[PDB]
């Protein structure tokens, strides 16, 4: 009862990821609704009205401007450009305080896995600074094939702090 | 096949030492026969009695490559797990492939699972195969499908994704 969907994976409606280009025509629509974008979340880059709405909501003003933008048959994207949406603090910007955040620079998934696989034990010293500094040792990565797995192992390894992979 | 075999009727601890020598009573055939003492000739002296070599291990495959220079090997039996790393290392060192199958029990990312051990060890010459039935014959049609390549034609390097097997 095996399927095609493992050797020839065919799907529908996947939004191609958009990257900030050097191109002249990477235009911007600046909005004034703090509903989805923060001061830190100063902008966001789009290539399809569908994704625009699926992030903002098809009922949003920004959505409607996105439609009117995307309907011009010569579309800026047709010339290798992107749409962006910015944000300027129209109203009282409330910013809920977040937790301390730690990020790895090394985006490379491939290089990390073998090193973790070889190492049987582990050792690990974080400080939530909420009291006793952590002393974390019992780390095994032998059964890991993906970054999510080492992430979850770390989660179970650090108290009071959730870890994840993005 | 061009070889002249001379074997005494008696078996066990009976020696045909002589390399046909020379008789003073006639014109020799020994020299022209090519079985003189100077002439190269294999003379396996009769063994003492029946011999009972102890049961070797599948590691005794060392002997086979010692005499044939094969490149793709099998085993009728299933290779027991404790021998798996040994035969894998042998494959890596003696520069050949070894195809092996496993039932669904070995389907894990666990170290205790020998195949995942092979993966984490980089023993890439020890190819691991799956058969819910444990169909050892599946190795054969596998070995018989990979190795069909001439290495002198224009384009002959084949993968094995989706190849007809028997």
């Amino acid at each position: 009862m095996a399927s095609i969907s493992e050797v020839i994976r065919v799907s529908l409606q996947q939004e191609g990821r958009a990257i900030a280009p050097d191109n002249m025509n990477a235009v911007g629509i600046i909005t004034g609704n703090q509903g989805v974008l923060s001061t830190a979340d100063r902008y966001r880059i789009y290539r399809t009205a569908a994704a625009v709405a699926s992030d903002f909501g098809a009922s949003s003003q920004e959505s409607a401007f996105a439609n009117t933008f995307f309907d011009t048959t010569p579309n800026p994207i047709s010339a290798g450009g992107v749409l962006v949406i910015g944000y300027w603090r129209s109203a009282s910007e409330t910013v809920a305080a977040t937790s301390a955040t730690l990020v790895s620079e090394q985006t490379s998934e491939s290089v990390l896995i073998p090193l973790l696989n070889a190492i049987n034990d582990g050792s690990f010293t974080i400080t939530v600074d909420g009291g006793t500094e952590q002393e974390v040792t019992a780390l095994d990565f032998t059964g890991v094939s993906e970054l999510s797995e080492v992430a979850t192992i770390l989660n179970s390894a650090i108290t009071g702090a959730t870890v994840s992979e993005d | 096949n061009g070889y002249f075999k001379v074997t005494s009727s008696t078996t066990g601890a009976t020696s045909l030492l002589s390399y046909l020598g020379v008789a003073t009573s006639g014109t020799d055939i020994s020299a022209v026969l090519g079985m003189n003492s100077e002439s190269g000739a294999v003379l396996t002296q009769g063994t003492d009695q029946v011999v009972l070599p102890a049961e070797t291990k599948l590691e005794g495959i060392t002997a086979i490559k010692s005499e044939v220079n094969i490149k793709g090997a099998m085993f009728i039996d299933q290779i027991l797990d404790a021998d798996i790393p040994g035969i894998a290392s042998f494959a890596g060192a003696n520069n050949m492939l070894v195809y092996e199958v496993f039932d669904t029990g070995y389907l894990s990312k666990n170290v205790s699972n020998p195949v995942w051990a092979v993966k984490l060890a980089g023993q890439s010459n020890f190819r691991c195969l799956l058969s819910k039935s444990g169909n050892r014959k599946f190795a054969a049609t596998y070995m018989a499908r990979m190795h069909t390549v001439l290495f002198s034609g224009q384009n002959t390097a084949i993968t094995m994704q989706l190849k007809e097997l028997s």
